[PDB]
C-alpha cells in the first residue's frame, strides 16, 4: 500500500506538477496524501468491525471503482468512526463546561 | 482599512480595556451635549457620503476615537471629583 | 485509555484504568517468579517494599535496577492521587499538564501549556486541616483563605497557631462545588443545602468570580467591568480649565 | 427602466497615474465598459521608444566594455527606461548621438541636445565609466503601437547595432475594479473604478480619452454595407 | 428521450412488492376474508384464543364460563377521505361472538358483542389516525430463546439469559456469583436457584450427577442444605420471597404462570423458543419453561440444562461457546400486525379482568354476554397504541420516495424493545450479516447513527420475523434458475459467490472465484461454491440504490446522498435524471402516488380532474386525480394526466403522473449544465452559483401549501364567535371575507391580513362613568366584544387555495370538549430558487446558492450556450465522492448525443464506454461547428497550446484532433462571459442531476426589535405582529465573558429580556435619541433578594467599608 | 494573541476553558 | 451565504432584516431628518403593508453608519464563535459572511445559519468594536498562531 502511494506522488511531482489533485494537496488548498491515494492508488487494508484486519485488501481505487464486497468490507469502519463524531458532538461542550466552572473566577 | 488607526490607540493605555472604557465615556459626554463638545472641530471632524455628500458622521464612538488620538484629551484613574464633574459640564450649550 | 476519555480522566483526577505501579520509596529492584504470581521488590538497607503485579503487567525494569521514589514501575497511567502524597503537589501539577497535552498533541492540536496550567492550579486550590487555629480539624478550606491565617498570625498579632495544613487533589468538578460563594454553589443540583448551611452561618459572598455576578445580573468583574479599569474618567482641555476657574472661590 | 445618467469623477496625479470612477451604473456595464477599455488602453495608444543601439568597439547582446562599469545589458535596459516625445508631427524615426568624456557619470541628458526631440526624463542613470572612458552611442527611436519586442522586427541600421525591446505604449499598467453601490431600494448597482499608469509622454486622462475614442471609432464600422 | 441500458448480470428475479412488511403483515394478523373456521392463530385470533376460556372465581364451581367462538370485522363507518376531512380514525367495529355457560347449562350464544373499534390500513401501507396519515414503523429486538453472554461486570464469567416472546413472560437470568451462589434472577427479584429446582424435584444428589464434572461450581448450590428438603415447603418460601405479604401453600397459583400454560411463558408454539434452545442448548423441548400440571408436581424442561451449559462453559467443552447478541440470527423484526395484535392482547387481558369481577357480583342465572363485556378496555388499548406509541410516526410525505422509505424503516428504540438514545456502540455497527438484509449505508448522521435503519432492497421478513436474502443455487458448475431466501443463520453454512463472477451462458467462467463464507472474503474453486448473489442491488437500501456511480463514491458522502433525496421537494417541472440506475420506474409505482390502468382497455374521459376508461367488458371506472393537495410536510402533492382521449391501454401502464414523477420515472429534481471550477469565491466552501436563466425557465421552482386553523369556544364570559363583524375595523380589512368571517377562495393574502374573523367577549373591568357620558354623547357606543381573529403570520401568506369548516354536531364530527366549530384555511405559494436555498446531488454534494448570475457573466461554450451551475472543485477530493465527476462526463455526452442512460450500481458505465460515447458526441458538437462553417478560434488555440504543456493534449496532433482529445477527456475550452477571453486550461463540463431540498431560506430567518413579551416568563416570545427573539445560550455567555464584554453581556440579561423598567427606559431613550439607559440596579437582582425573603432568610446587601447599602427604596 | 504582554482585565480563566475545550471536538471518544 | 466582495471587517445583512433590527433607531432618524412629524406616524408609514420609500433606505444607512452587529454561529465553542462586523445592506434573504472568518466560526456554506445581535449602549458598541471586531482578532488565543489566515481556494490561486 505504501509504495503505490509514494509512487503515485512520485508520478505527479515528476510529470503533472500542476495537476489539480496534486497542486491542491501540495499547497494547503484541500486534500491530503491518504485521500489522494484512495482516489488514484489503492484504498488498502481494511479493519473488520471487531478490530481484526481483513486479509483481502481493497485493491481498487475510486477512479477505477471498488466492488460490492470491496464496498461492504470497507463499510464497517465507516460507521465505527461516524459514530465517534456523533458521540463527541452530542455532548455539547461537556468538557468546556466542566472547565468553565473550575476556572471562571 | 478597519478602524481609524486602532493600533496607535492601544499604545496610549496601560490595559486594552481602558481604551474601551474611555472611548465609551467620551462618546457618552459627546452624545449628551449635541456634539458641541469636540476637541477636533475645525476640518478634522469625521464625515459621511450620500446621495448628497459630506454630512457629519453620527457615530459618537467614532468621534471619541479620533478625538482621543490628538492627545488633546486627558483621561485619569482618579483626578477630578464626579459630583462636581457633572454640573460644570453645562458651559457651552447643554442637553 | 486515550482520546477524550483520558482528558476527562485527568481533569476529574481519578484512579485511572491501568493503575501503573509506582515505587513508594527509592532503592533497588528485585523481580521474582515469572510463573505462579509475579512481583517486583523495591529495597535498600532498611526499607523493603513488595509490589505484587497482575502477571499481565507490562513492567519495564530489568532486575537489579536502581530506582527513584515515585517513579513508574509497571507502565501505563499514574494515579495522580498516589503521586501527590508521594512526590508533591508541585510535582503532581507538572505531571497532569504534561499528560493532557500528550493527548491533544498526539491527535494533532497545538495549544499553550499555560492554558492547562491555569485549570490544574484550581485542582489544587484546596487544603485539609491538621491542628487548627479557630475551627474544627477536618475542614476543607481554600489555600489562600488560610494564608492570612498563617503568616499574619505571625506577622503582627502573633499567637495561637499558624494553622497546619495538608494539600488536597480535588478533581476539577469537585473543586468546582467547594467554592466560598453560596450564590454559585446554589446553581448546582442540591440548592437547599447550600442555602441552608450558608444562612445558618453569617456567610457573605464577596462576588469574587463571574458566575456569581451573572446570577444576580450584576456587571461582570472582568474587562470593562474590572475595578482596575472601570473607574477611569475622561475630561476635556477646555473643561479642565473650567475647574481651574471654579475650585478656589 | 428608471434612474438617471451617471457621474464621472477623476482624482488625478499629473503626468503618470490617474484614477477614474464612472459611478452609478446598470447591473453589468462595469465590465461592459471597463474591460474593452482596459484592452485598448494597453494595446493601441500610439507611442515612441528606443528600438536599436550601436556602441563603438565590440558588439553582441552580452559583453563588457572596458572603462565602463556596467555591461551592455544594463545599458540596453536603462535605455528602455528612457522616455522621449516627438515635436515635428510627421517624424517617423530618429537617431541619438552620445559623446562620453573621461571619468564621469553618464545621464540620459548627456545625449545630443538635438531639438525636434525633447528628452522627458533627463535624470536617468544610462551608464557609468571609470578613467579613460570611451563609449560612443547611436540609438534609433521609433513610432509604434503596443509592445513589439526585439525578436520579431530585427531593426537593422548598422551591423554592430543590436535591436532592443520596443515598449511604445505610454501606458505601462492598467487595472480596474467593479464594486456595487446602493441606490434607494437597490443595493446592487455597479461602480467602475479605472486606474491607469503611464510614463512621461501621455497623461492618463489623455490615455483614457484616446482609448474611448478608439473603441467608439471601431463600433462605427458596424454599419450595413 | 431514448434510453440506453448498461452492464451485464441479469436479475433472476424482480424486486419484491416493497411495501410488503407493512401491507402483507397486518392482512395476516387481521384474517379479514377467511371463513371463521379456518382462521389459524397469531394476530387477532391468537389474542382471542390466548385469553378466552374464562373460568370464574373458583373454577367450574359457581357456574359461568364464557368462551370465544368467532370474530367479525365490520364495515368502516366513514370514507377514507371523510375520515381525514373530519379528523377521524379510519376504523371498523370488531364484534366477537361468544357463548356463556352455566353449572346447570346455558347455551346463551349472545348475538355478537361490540368489543371495540379497530383501525385498519390504506392500500398504500399507512394508517389514518384523527385525520393525518401515520406509519407504524417496524422494530427490532432480541429473538426469544436461550443465550448466555459473558459477565461484563464480572471479568471471566458468564450470565445465562432466558428470553420469551415480548410481553409474554419475564427475563430470567442465571449468574454464578463470585461467592459460590448461583441465583436465579426474575421480575428484577433475585433468589437462590436451588429453591426453584427444589420445586422441580431436584434432590441434592441428582445435582452432583448432572452438574459436578466441570469444576467445583456446585459448591454454592450445595452448601444450602438449608432448603433441599420438601417441594411444597420450597414453593412457599419462594412465593414469600418473590411477591410478598401473603404466605400460605396456594403458591401453585403464582408458580403455575412462569411454568405451564400460555398465560405468560410461550417463548414459542412451534417457533424458536424450542428450536433455538433445541439447537443452542441441550436438545429436546416442548412449549413452556418447565411443565407444571403433570400429576400435581412441577416437571422440568429448560432450567437445568441451561444451568448445565452455563457450568460446562467456565472450563467446559470445546464447542461450548458464548452467544452473539448481535447476529441477525438472534435479531427479529416485529411487524405492524404483530405490534397491533400484541396491543389487542392487552385489551383482552383487561376486559377479562373486568369480566372476572362481574360474574362474581351478579346473580349467576341472570347474566348473559353483552351484559358482561366492557367494550372500553380494547377500544382504549388499540386507541392508545396507534395514537401515542413512539413506533407510531407521522408520515414522511415530502416526496413519494420518502413515504416508501418510511415503511421499510427498522427501528431499535421505542416501547418494549427499549434501547434508550444513550446506549449501544456495537449495537450501532454494521454487522457482517447485514449483507443483503439491512443497508450498510443510508443511516442517519448524528445521535441515531446505527439505531435507525432501512431495509435492504431484495430482502424480506419471514414468518417468525428474521430478515432473509435471496441467493441463487449452484449445482456444482451450473448456476440454477432456482433462488432461495435464507436466514442469516442458515447462511453461515455455504460458500456463496458474488454476482460479479462471470458466466459463459449459465456456468462459471474462471478457476479463481470470489466468494464469502461465514463472512470473510474467500477465493474459491468453481466446484466449492454452494450459492450465488442475485444482484449487487441486494446489498443496499432503496435510496442507496438510487445512486448512479456508487462504485466510485466514498461510503461516507454516499450516505448523505442516499438521504437528502428524501428531502427532495417535488418541482413544477419535475424531470427524471439524465442518468439513472433503472430503479426509478418502480419506486414511483409501488408508492401508489401515481395512477395506473386496471385491465387493458380504452380511454374515454380525459381532463384535469378525471381519467375514466372503458375497460375490456369490466364495466366503467372513473379515476379522480388528487390535485394540489398538501403533504404532511407542506409538500403539495398533485397528479397530472399522461394519456390521450381515446387510445388502447397498457394492461396497467401510467395513466397519470405522481408528484415527483415524470412519465412514471422518479423525478426528484432537475438535470442541468454544470461547470466544475471555482468562480470568484462565490462557490467558496460549499456555496453554489446559479444562472438566473434557471429562474427564467421556471426551473427549480416548487409549490408549497401551508394550512391555518382557528377554533371557537364558550367560556364564563360567553362564546367565542366566528363573525365577520369585527369591531374597530375598516371595510378595507374585511374586503375579502364571505358573509361568515372566512376568507374567499383565491385571495392574495399578505402578512397581517384577516384569514378568519372571530370575537371573544372578555370583560376587562366595567367601563367607568364619565367615559360613558362621552361614549353616548359623541355616539360611538360601548361594545361587548374583542378582535381576536386569525390573521397571517409575519412572512407567511400567498394565494388562498381552500377553506374548511367543522361545527359541533356535524355528521360524524366530534371535537374536544368546550369547543364548537373549527375553521381551517389553506394558503399556497409558488417558490423559485433563492439565495440561500440548498441544492444537492445524489453523490452527497450539498451546498447553498450564494449568487444568481445574470446570463452576461457565466462561463459559456463557443457555440453560445452558457452553463447553469458553477460547482467548486475543491469540494471533491477531500470527500471521495468521485461518482459525481463520472456522472457529469456521461452527461456531456448525453447533452450532445441527446439521450438518457441507465448505469446501475456496481454494474454501470465503464470509462472506455463513456469515452466512446464522448468521441461519438464530439464528432457531432464539432460536426455542427464545421458544418455551420466554423472552427478553432484564436482563443481555443491559446488554451490548447498551454494545455499540452500541462500534459493533457498530444503534441504533434492538429488543433482539431487536440480539441477532440481534450473534449473526450470530459473537458473543454470555456469562455468568461464577463471578458470575452477564455480561462486558460480546459474545464470539465456536463449535465448533472441536482435536487432542491426541504429547507428554504423562506421558512428560516427572522428579525425582531420589539414585540410581544410573554405574560408568564416576561421575555420575548409570541409574535402577534412580528416574529420572536433569538436566544442567548450558556455558550454565548462564556464567550462574552471570554471577551471583555461586560455591558454587552449585561444588556443581553436586563434591558433586552425581562427587565421591564429598563427594558422600557431603553425604548424610550432611543425614540428620543438618548444614549440608552445605564440600568443601575438590575431587576433580576431585586427579584432574587425577595424570592428569598418570602422564605425568611434575611439576605442583606453591603458596600465596600461594610455597612448595609439597600437596593430597593421603590 | 495581540502578541503583546497581557492587559489587566483579561478573564483568562474562561479563555483557558474554551481554549482547552474546543479542540476536544476533534478528540476521539473511542477508548 | 458567502460574502467574497466584503472587507474582513464587514457583514451580510438582508436590508429587510437590517430594517427591522434597527427600527426604533430608524424612527427618530426619520423624525430628525425631516419627513414624518410624529414618531408614531413613522411606524405607520413603514408598517402600512410594505413598499418603503427611497428616502428611508437612504436614512437606514445613516443610522447604521459605523455601528456593528454581532454575528454568531452554532455551538459557540470559543470567544471567536462571536465576532463583530460593520453591517452592509444587501440583496436578498441571507446574511453573507466573509470567507476568512469561516476558520474560527467553523461555518460551511452547505446549510448553516447564523444569528445576529445589535448592541445598544455606546459602551456595548465600543466594547464590540474595540475588543470583538473580526479584524481586531487576528491570532488564536490558544496559541499565538494566525486564526484569520489564507485558506482553501485563496491558497489555490496563490
Ligand atoms: C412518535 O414519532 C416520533 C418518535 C419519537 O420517539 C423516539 C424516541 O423514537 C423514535 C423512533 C422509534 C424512530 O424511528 C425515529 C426516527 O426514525 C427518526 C427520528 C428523528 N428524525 N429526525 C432526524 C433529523 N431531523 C432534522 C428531524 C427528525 C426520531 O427521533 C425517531 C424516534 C424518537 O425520537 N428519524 C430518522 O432517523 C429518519 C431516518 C427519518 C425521519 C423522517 C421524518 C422526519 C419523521 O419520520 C417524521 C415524519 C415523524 O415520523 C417524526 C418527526 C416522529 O415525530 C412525530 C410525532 O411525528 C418521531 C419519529
Amino acid at each position: 500500500t505504501e509504495k503505490v502511494t509514494q509512487a503515485v506522488f512520485k508520478n505527479f511531482e515528476e510529470n503533472y506538477p500542476f495537476n489539480p489533485l496534486y497542486v491542491m494537496a501540495q499547497s494547503g488548498a484541500r486534500g491530503n496524501p491518504q485521500q489522494i491515494r484512495q482516489l488514484c492508488g489503492m484504498r488498502g487494508l481494511m479493519q473488520k468491525p471487531s478490530g481484526e484486519t481483513f486479509e483481502v485488501p481493497v485493491r481498487s481505487s475510486f477512479r477505477e471503482g471498488l466492488t460490492v464486497l470491496e464496498y461492504f468490507i470497507s463499510s464497517h469502519g465507516a460507521r465505527k468512526g461516524g459514530a465517534d463524531t456523533a458521540l463527541r458532538t452530542a455532548d455539547s461542550g461537556y468538557l468546556t463546561r466542566k472547565l468553565v466552572d473550575v476556572a471562571h473566577e | 482599512m478597519a478602524e481609524p488607526g486602532i493600533d496607535k490607540l492601544f499604545g496610549m493605555v496601560d490595559s486594552k480595556y481602558r481604551l474601551t472604557v474611555v472611548v465609551a465615556k467620551r462618546a457618552q459626554q459627546l452624545l449628551r451635549h449635541r456634539f458641541k463638545n469636540t476637541v477636533l472641530e475645525p476640518e478634522e471632524r469625521p464625515k459621511m457620503r450620500t446621495l448628497e455628500g459630506l454630512y457629519d458622521d453620527p457615530n459618537a464612538v467614532t468621534w471619541a476615537m479620533k478625538e482621543l488620538l490628538t492627545g488633546r484629551l486627558f483621561f485619569g484613574e482618579n483626578l477630578v471629583p464626579e459630583d462636581r464633574l457633572q454640573k460644570e459640564m453645562e458651559r457651552l450649550y447643554p442637553t | 485509555t486515550q482520546g477524550l476519555p483520558r482528558v476527562i480522566e485527568l481533569f476529574e483526577a481519578r484512579r485511572p484504568k491501568a493503575k501503573a505501579v509506582i515505587s513508594e520509596i527509592d532503592g533497588v529492584v528485585r523481580i521474582e517468579e515469572g510463573e505462579d504470581r509475579l512481583s517486583v521488590f523495591v529495597e535498600s538497607e532498611g526499607f523493603s517494599k513488595e509490589y505484587k503485579l497482575p502477571k499481565d503487567a507490562r513492567l519495564l525494569v530489568k532486575d537489579g535496577d536502581y530506582v527513584e521514589a515515585g517513579q513508574p514501575l509497571t507502565r501505563g497511567a499514574i494515579d495522580p492521587h498516589q503521586l501527590l502524597e508521594a512526590k508533591g503537589p508541585e510535582a503532581v501539577e507538572r505531571y497532569l499538564v504534561d499528560e493532557i497535552q500528550k493527548v491533544y498533541r498526539a491527535q494533532g492540536v497545538k495549544l499553550h501549556d499555560k492554558h492547562i496550567e491555569i485549570v490544574v492550579r484550581q485542582m489544587l486550590k484546596y487544603v485539609e486541616v491538621t491542628d487548627p487555629g479557630d475551627s474544627r480539624l477536618l475542614e476543607g478550606q481554600v489555600l489562600e483563605k488560610w494564608d492570612v491565617e498563617a503568616l499574619n498570625e505571625r506577622l503582627i498579632a502573633e499567637g495561637k497557631v499558624p494553622v497546619a495544613w495538608k494539600p488536597l487533589l480535588m478533581g476539577v468538578t469537585k473543586s468546582a462545588l467547594s467554592t466560598k460563594s453560596w450564590l454559585s454553589a446554589a446553581s448546582f443540583q442540591n440548592t437547599t443545602h447550600v442555602l441552608t448551611e450558608a444562612a445558618i452561618a453569617g456567610k457573605k459572598d464577596e462576588l469574587i468570580g463571574l458566575k456569581e455576578n451573572v446570577i444576580l445580573g450584576r456587571l461582570i468583574p472582568a474587562g470593562t467591568g474590572s475595578d482596575f479599569v472601570r473607574f477611569t474618567q475622561v475630561v476635556d482641555q477646555r473643561t479642565l480649565k473650567a475647574i481651574e476657574e471654579a475650585r478656589k472661590e | 427602466s428608471k434612474l438617471k445618467a451617471p457621474v464621472f469623477t477623476a482624482t488625478t496625479q499629473g503626468d503618470h497615474y490617474g484614477e477614474f470612477v464612472l459611478e452609478p451604473l446598470e447591473r453589468g456595464f462595469g465590465v461592459t465598459l471597463g474591460n474593452p477599455l482596459r484592452r485598448i488602453l494597453l494595446s493601441s495608444i500610439p507611442g515612441t521608444a528606443v528600438t536599436s543601439v550601436y556602441i563603438e568597439d565590440v558588439l553582441h547582446e552580452f559583453s563588457t566594455i572596458p572603462g565602463v562599469k556596467e555591461d551592455v545589458v544594463e545599458i540596453i535596459l536603462n535605455l528602455k527606461e528612457l522616455v522621449v516625445r516627438f515635436l515635428d508631427p510627421k517624424m517617423a524615426s530618429t537617431t541619438l548621438i552620445l559623446r562620453a568624456e573621461g571619468p564621469k557619470e553618464v545621464r540620459a541628458g548627456d545625449f545630443t541636445p538635438s531639438a525636434d526631440v525633447e528628452i522627458m526624463n533627463p535624470d536617468l542613470h544610462i551608464a557609468t565609466l571609470e578613467e579613460g572612458g570611451k563609449l560612443y552611442m547611436e540609438v534609433r527611436v521609433d513610432r509604434g503601437v503596443g509592445y513589439v519586442p526585439a525578436e520579431r522586427h530585427g531593426i537593422k541600421d548598422r551591423i554592430n547595432a543590436i535591436p532592443v525591446d520596443a515598449i511604445f505604449s505610454p501606458v505601462r499598467r492598467v487595472a480596474f475594479q467593479v464594486e456595487d453601490t446602493r441606490l434607494g431600494q437597490r443595493t446592487d448597482l455597479d461602480k467602475l473604478t479605472l486606474r491607469i499608469w503611464t510614463d512621461g509622454s501621455v497623461t492618463p486622462l489623455e490615455a483614457l480619452n484616446q482609448a474611448v475614442a478608439i473603441l467608439k471609432e471601431h463600433l462605427n464600422y458596424f454599419a450595413n454595407p | 428521450m431514448e434510453i440506453k441500458r448498461f452492464g451485464r448480470i441479469r436479475e433472476v428475479i424482480p424486486l419484491p412488492p416493497l411495501t410488503e412488511i407493512q401491507v402483507e403483515s397486518y392482512k395476516k394478523a387481521l384474517q379479514a376474508d377467511v371463513p371463521p373456521e379456518k382462521r389459524e392463530n397469531v394476530g387477532i385470533q391468537a389474542a382471542f384464543k390466548e385469553t378466552f376460556p374464562i373460568e370464574e372465581g373458583d373454577k367450574g364451581k359457581g357456574g359461568l364460563v364464557l368462551d370465544f367462538l368467532e370474530y367479525r370485522i365490520g364495515d368502516p363507518p366513514f370514507s377514507q377521505d371523510e375520515c381525514r376531512e373530519k379528523d377521524l380514525t379510519y376504523q371498523a367495529p370488531l364484534y366477537a361472538r361468544l357463548q356463556l355457560i352455566h353449572k346447570d347449562t346455558g347455551l346463551i350464544k349472545e348475538d355478537e358483542v361490540f368489543l371495540g373499534h379497530l383501525p385498519l390500513m390504506t392500500e398504500d401501507g399507512s394508517f389514518i389516525i384523527n385525520g393525518a396519515d401515520r406509519v407504524i414503523v417496524s422494530q427490532i429486538h432480541r429473538s426469544p430463546g436461550v443465550y448466555f453472554t459473558p459477565d461484563p461486570a464480572r471479568p471471566g464469567r458468564y450470565i445465562a439469559s432466558i428470553i420469551p416472546l415480548p410481553k409474554r413472560g419475564p427475563w430470567i437470568d442465571l449468574e454464578v456469583e463470585a461467592s459460590g451462589v448461583v441465583t436465579m434472577k426474575v421480575n428484577k427479584r433475585k433468589f437462590p436457584l436451588v429453591l426453584l429446582l427444589r420445586v422441580l424435584g431436584y434432590d441434592q444428589e441428582t445435582l452432583v450427577r448432572e452438574l459436578s464434572a466441570y469444576g467445583d461450581l456446585v459448591q454454592g448450590l450445595l452448601d444450602e442444605a438449608v432448603l433441599a428438603m420438601r417441594p411444597e415447603e420450597a414453593m412457599v418460601r419462594l412465593f414469600t420471597l418473590l411477591r410478598p405479604g401473603d404466605p400460605p401453600k396456594k403458591d401453585k397459583a403464582l408458580a403455575y404462570l412462569f411454568g405451564l400454560l400460555a398465560d405468560p411463558k410461550r417463548y414459542d408454539l412451534g417457533e424458536a423458543g424450542r428450536y433455538k434452545a433445541e439447537e443452542k442448548l441441550g436438545v429436546g423441548l416442548s412449549g413452556r419453561t418447565l411443565v407444571r400440571f403433570e400429576d400435581g408436581e412441577f416437571k422440568d424442561e429448560v432450567f437445568l440444562p441451561t444451568l448445565r451449559y452455563l457450568f460446562a462453559l467456565t472450563a467446559g467443552v470445546p464447542g461450548h461457546e458464548v452467544d452473539d447478541i448481535d447476529h441477525l440470527g438472534n435479531r427479529r423484526i416485529r411487524t405492524v400486525g404483530e405490534l397491533m395484535a400484541d396491543q389487542f392482547r392487552v385489551g383482552l387481558a383487561r376486559l377479562a379482568r373486568g369480566v372476572r369481577e362481574r360474574m362474581v357480583m351478579g346473580s349467576p342465572d341472570t347474566l348473559t354476554p353483552a351484559k358482561l363485556v366492557n367494550s372500553r378496555p380494547l377500544e382504549a388499548a388499540l386507541r392508545e397504541f396507534f395514537s401515542r406509541s413512539q413506533l407510531s410516526q407521522f408520515k414522511d410525505e415530502t416526496n413519494p420516495l420518502s413515504s416508501l422509505r418510511h415503511k421499510r424503516r427498522i427501528s431499535a428504540l421505542g416501547p418494549g424493545g427499549l434501547t434508550r438514545e444513550r446506549a449501544g456502540f456495537d449495537v450501532r455497527d454494521v454487522h457482517r450479516t447485514h449483507y443483503g438484509r439491512i443497508c450498510p449505508v443510508e443511516t442517519p448522521e448524528g445521535a441515531n447513527i446505527g439505531l435507525i435503519t432501512s431495509l435492504a432492497a431484495y430482502a424480506r421478513v419471514d414468518a417468525l420475523g428474521f430478515i432473509r436474502t435471496p441467493y441463487r443455487r449452484v449445482k456444482n458448475g451450473v448456476v440454477t434458475e432456482e433462488v432461495v431466501y435464507m436466514t442469516a443463520s442458515e447462511e453461515d453454512r455455504y460458500t456463496i459467490a458474488q454476482a460479479n463472477t462471470p458466466l459463459e451462458g449459465d456456468r462459471i467462467a474462471t478457476d479463481r472465484v470470489v466468494a464469502r463464507r461465514r463472512g470473510e472474503p474467500v477465493i474459491v474453486a468453481p466446484e466449492e461454491v454452494e450459492f450465488m448473489d442475485v444482484s449487487p442491488k441486494q446489498v443496499f437500501s432503496l435510496n442507496t440504490n438510487l445512486i448512479p456511480f456508487l462504485e466510485h463514491d466514498d461510503a461516507n458522502r454516499a450516505l448523505m446522498g442516499s438521504n437528502m433525496q428524501t428531502q427532495a421537494v417535488p418541482l413544477i417541472r419535475a424531470q427524471a435524471p439524465v442518468v439513472m440506475t433503472g430503479l426509478e420506474e418502480r419506486v414511483v409505482r409501488d408508492s401508489l402516488a401515481a395512477l395506473y390502468a386496471e385491465e387493458d382497455g380504452e380511454v374515454v374521459k380525459v381532463d384535469g380532474t378525471r381519467i375514466a376508461v372503458r375497460y375490456e367488458d369490466g364495466r366503467l371506472v372513473e379515476h379522480p386525480l388528487r390535485r394540489y393537495a398538501r403533504s404532511n410536510q407542506g409538500t403539495a402533492f398533485d397528479q397530472r394526466p399522461r394519456v390521450r382521449v381515446g387510445q388502447r391501454v397498457k394492461k396497467g401502464d401510467l395513466l397519470a403522473d405522481g408528484p415527483a414523477s415524470e412519465e412514471g420515472f422518479l423525478a426528484l429534481g432537475q438535470n442541468v449544465l454544470v461547470a466544475i471550477m471555482p468562480f470568484d469565491g462565490y462557490n467558496f466552501e460549499d456555496a453554489i452559483v446559479i444562472s438566473e436563466e434557471l429562474l427564467k425557465r421556471d426551473f427549480y421552482t416548487s409549490i408549497h401549501i401551508e394550512r391555518y386553523e382557528i377554533e371557537a369556544r364558550d367560556t364564563k364570559l360567553g362564546p367565542e364567535r366566528i363573525t365577520r363583524d369585527i369591531p374597530h375595523l375598516s371595510e378595507a380589512a374585511l374586503r375579502d371575507l364571505d358573509e361568515e368571517g372566512i376568507v374567499r377562495i383565491g385571495a392574495e393574502v399578505k402578512p397581517g391580513d384577516i384569514l378568519v374573523g372571530r370575537t371573544s367577549f372578555k370583560g376587562e373591568q366595567e367601563p367607568s362613568p364619565e367615559e360613558r357620558l362621552l361614549r353616548s354623547i359623541f355616539g360611538e357606543k360601548a361594545r361587548d366584544v374583542k378582535d381576536t381573529s386569525l390573521r397571517v403570520p409575519p412572512g407567511e401568506g400567498g394565494i388562498v387555495v381552500g377553506r374548511l369548516r367543522l361545527r359541533r354536531g356535524d355528521p360524524g364530527v366530534e371535537l374536544k370538549p368546550g369547543v364548537r366549530e373549527v375553521v381551517r384555511v389553506f394558503v399556497a405559494q409558488k417558490r423559485k430558487l433563492q439565495v440561500g436555498d440548498k441544492l444537492a446531488n445524489r453523490h452527497g454534494n450539498k451546498g447553498v446558492v450564494a449568487k444568481i448570475l445574470p446570463v452576461e457573466d457565466m462561463p459559456h461554450l463557443p457555440d453560445g450556450t452558457p452553463v447553469d451551475v458553477i460547482l467548486n472543485p475543491l469540494g471533491v477530493p477531500s470527500r471521495m465522492n468521485l461518482g459525481q465527476i463520472l456522472e457529469t462526463h456521461l452527461g456531456l455526452a448525453g447533452y450532445f448525443l441527446g439521450q438518457r442512460y441507465i448505469s446501475p450500481v456496481f454494474d454501470g458505465a465503464t470509462e472506455p464506454e463513456i469515452k466512446e460515447l464522448l468521441a461519438e458526441a464530439f464528432n457531432l458538437y464539432f460536426g455542427k461547428r464545421q458544418g455551420e462553417g466554423f472552427g478553432v478560434d484564436k482563443r481555443e488555440k491559446e488554451v490548447l497550446a498551454r494545455a499540452e504543456k500541462l500534459g493533457l493534449v498530444s503534441p504533434g496532433k492538429s488543433p482539431e484532433e487536440q480539441l477532440k482529445e481534450l473534449f473526450d477527456l470530459g473537458k473543454v475550452v470555456l469562455y468568461d462571459g464577463r471578458t470575452g477571453e477564455p480561462f486558460e486550461g480546459p474545464i470539465v463540463v456536463g449535465q448533472m442531476f441536482i435536487m432542491k431540498l426541504y429547507h428554504m431560506v423562506e421558512d428560516k430567518m427572522h428579525a425582531r426589535s420589539t414585540g410581544p413579551y410573554s405574560l408568564i416568563t416576561q421575555q420575548p416570545l409570541g409574535g402577534k405582529a412580528q416574529f420572536g427573539g433569538q436566544r442567548f445560550g450558556e455558550m454565548e455567555v462564556w464567550a462574552l465573558e471570554a471577551y471583555g464584554a461586560a455591558h454587552t453581556l449585561q444588556e443581553m440579561l436586563t434591558i433586552k429580556s425581562d427587565d421591564i423598567e429598563g427594558r422600557n427606559a431603553a425604548y424610550q431613550a432611543i425614540i428620543k435619541g438618548e444614549d440608552v439607559p445605564e440600568p443601575s440596579v438590575p431587576e433580576s437582582f431585586r427579584v432574587l433578594v425577595k424570592e428569598l425573603q418570602a422564605l425568611a432568610l434575611d439576605v442583606q446587601t453591603l458596600d465596600e467599608k461594610d455597612n448595609p447599602v439597600d437596593i430597593f427604596e421603590g | 494573541s495581540m502578541a503583546r504582554p497581557v492587559s489587566i482585565g483579561e478573564a483568562v480563566g474562561v479563555v483557558a476553558a474554551e481554549s482547552i475545550g474546543e479542540p476536544g471536538t476533534q478528540l476521539t471518544m473511542r477508548t | 451565504v458567502v460574502g467574497p466582495q466584503l472587507k474582513l471587517h464587514q457583514c451580510g445583512l438582508p436590508k429587510r432584516m437590517a430594517l427591522e433590527l434597527f427600527k426604533p433607531f430608524l424612527l427618530k432618524k426619520m423624525e430628525e431628518k425631516a419627513f414624518a412629524p410624529n414618531v408614531k406616524a413613522a411606524r405607520r408609514m413603514l408598517e402600512r403593508q410594505r413598499d418603503i420609500k427611497d428616502e428611508v433606505w437612504d436614512a437606514l444607512e445613516e443610522v447604521i453608519h459605523g455601528k456593528v452587529v454581532l454575528l454568531n454561529r452554532a455551538p459557540t465553542l470559543h470567544r471567536l464563535g462571536i465576532q463583530a462586523f460593520q453591517p452592509v445592506l444587501v440583496e436578498g434573504q441571507s446574511i453573507q459572511l466573509h470567507p476568512l472568518v469561516c476558520e474560527a466560526f467553523n461555518a460551511d456554506f452547505d446549510g448553516d445559519q447564523m444569528a445576529v445581535h445589535v448592541p445598544l449602549s455606546s459602551f456595548a458598541q465600543a466594547e464590540a468594536r474595540i475588543q470583538m471586531l473580526s479584524a481586531h482578532n487576528l491570532l488564536s488565543p490558544a496559541s499565538g498562531e494566525p486564526l484569520a489566515k489564507p485558506s482553501r481556494d485563496i491558497i489555490l490561486g496563490l
